[PDB]
């Protein structure tokens, strides 16, 4: 069977830079009495179906922008992104259609951008959650860049590692910028034995840590 | 308006025996070849094989790794295309697709549906918990607000989740289940003007299809 193989791995650039990026097949695909190349590529924005961008290694879907180009014939094939957009962040896939079907491993196209501080926000239990016997405390470190940043909780002052869940988006396509969850989760019981409690996020943009927190008195 | 719609995902143990649809409409079913395709979280694509039109017989090709394990049928008054898939193993867990396909002669268009996911695990399904995030009793920040919703406890993916229908879509952050043991928790973020909530009616929609659970949460300040 027709094996493709896609290159590199990655791209990274930053918005209105180009890129190309590399496919090649184990075999022609190169139909001589069509004189058609049967490779087509596809993008894949998160959360999202494949999308057809191009077909017959030329041909450009109705819709698709003249910043989106594909060349080669034969075994080797190019996708060709002009003026690289943010909304370009995606997972870009050829496939050959000359002998039944085959997609190649993909390559992530990420943006580069300039340096953002999370805005941060912190939530105690609702009611609801503490009836049920539990207790999370929920931390949001939205719009950041890059998407390097650590989190560390405190309950009462102390550092705390046991019952926190991480959780990052993949890259905003509007803005290029990065946001995380982390969720300290507690019994009622202990949720209610202390008083303060702190999120706190260390990002490049800043030696001294955002922080965010509350009192489970507070009015 | 052409649409191709995928259902009968969801879970299933090993060796077990699951059935997907993919419903269309929009265009002339009997004259197009019709292929499925899937994806393993965080994986590539995988072509699985593919069923002819009419005028070449429904005929059938599959790839290698679902090779008599696999098959593929059409309902050509239904307009409904099927996969049968048969002793099911861990690997095969993935989102799966069906696309409008085609012999690459004609001068088409192509469509692909959102996909539905299949998990294979010995879990038991298991409905979610969905909590407010309201601020705290404590000082506000600026004009804008950030609301949120945990979805918590869980099994298996996925969940949807929609903010007052879909209406409020531009400032929401919903992130990926984390899983934790045999269950998923997630949350999502809204963020809205002051001017907006608590004024007006803010409230997450949420979705499991597994447990065909539907939970609509108002956030309401504390
Ligand atoms: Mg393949
Ligand atoms: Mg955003
Ligand atoms: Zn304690």
């Amino acid at each position: 069977d027709i094996v493709m193989s896609q290159s590199p791995s990655s791209l990274a650039v930053s918005a209105g830079e180009k890129v190309t990026m590399s496919c090649k097949s184990s075999q022609s695909l190169l139909n001589s009495r069509t004189r058609k190349n049967y490779l087509a590529w596809y993008q894949q924005k998160p959360g999202q179906s494949p999308k057809l961008l191009i077909y017959w290694a030329s041909t450009r879907e109705s819709g698709v922008p003249d910043r989106f180009t594909g060349s080669g014939s034969g075994t080797d094939f190019t996708l060709t992104i002009t003026s690289v957009q943010a909304e370009d962040l995606a997972v870009y896939y050829c496939k050959q259609s000359y002998n039944l079907r085959t997609f190649g491993g993909g390559t992530k196209l990420e943006i580069k951008r300039a340096d953002a501080a999370p805005t941060v926000s912190i939530f105690p239990p609702s009611s609801e959650q503490l009836t049920s016997g539990g207790a999370s405390v929920v931390c949001f470190l939205n719009n950041f860049y890059p998407k390097d940043i650590n989190v560390k909780w405190k309950i009462d002052g102390s550092e705390r590692q046991n019952g926190v869940l991480n959780s990052w988006t993949d890259q905003d396509s509007k803005d290029s910028t990065y946001s995380m969850s982390s969720t300290l989760t507690l019994t009622k019981d202990e949720y209610e034995r202390h008083n303060s409690y702190t999120c706190e996020a260390t990002h490049k943009t800043s030696t001294s840590p955002i922080v965010k927190s509350f009192n489970r008195n507070e009015c | 308006e052409v649409k191709l719609v995928e259902s009968g995902g969801g879970l299933v143990q090993s060796g077990g025996s699951l059935r997907l649809s993919c419903a269309t409409s929009g265009f002339t079913f009997t004259d197009y070849y019709m292929s499925w395709v899937r994806q393993p979280p965080g994986k590539a694509l995988e072509w699985l094989g593919f069923i002819r039109n009419k005028a070449n017989g429904y005929t059938t090709e599959y790839s290698p790794s679902v090779k008599g394990r696999f098959t593929i049928s059409r309902d050509n008054s239904q307009s409904i295309l099927y996969l049968q898939m048969n002793t099911l193993r861990a690997e095969d867990s993935a989102t799966y697709y069906c696309a409008r396909d085609h012999d690459g002669y004609y001068e088409r268009f192509s469509y692909w549906g959102q996909g539905t996911l299949v998990t294979v695990s010995a879990a038991k399904t298991t409905p979610p918990s969905v909590y407010p995030l309201a601020p705290g009793s404590a000082a506000q920040t600026n004009s804008m607000v950030t609301l949120g919703c945990l979805v918590k406890g869980y099994f298996p993916e996925p969940v949807t989740v929609t903010w007052n229908s879909g209406s409020l879509s531009s400032g929401v952050h919903t992130f990926p289940a984390v899983l934790q043991s045999d269950l998923y928790t997630l949350s999502s973020s809204v963020t809205v003007p002051s001017s907006t909530w608590p004024s007006e009616t803010v409230t997450c929609n949420v979705a499991h299809p597994a447990s065909s659970t539907k939970v609509d949460k108002k956030i309401v300040p504390r």
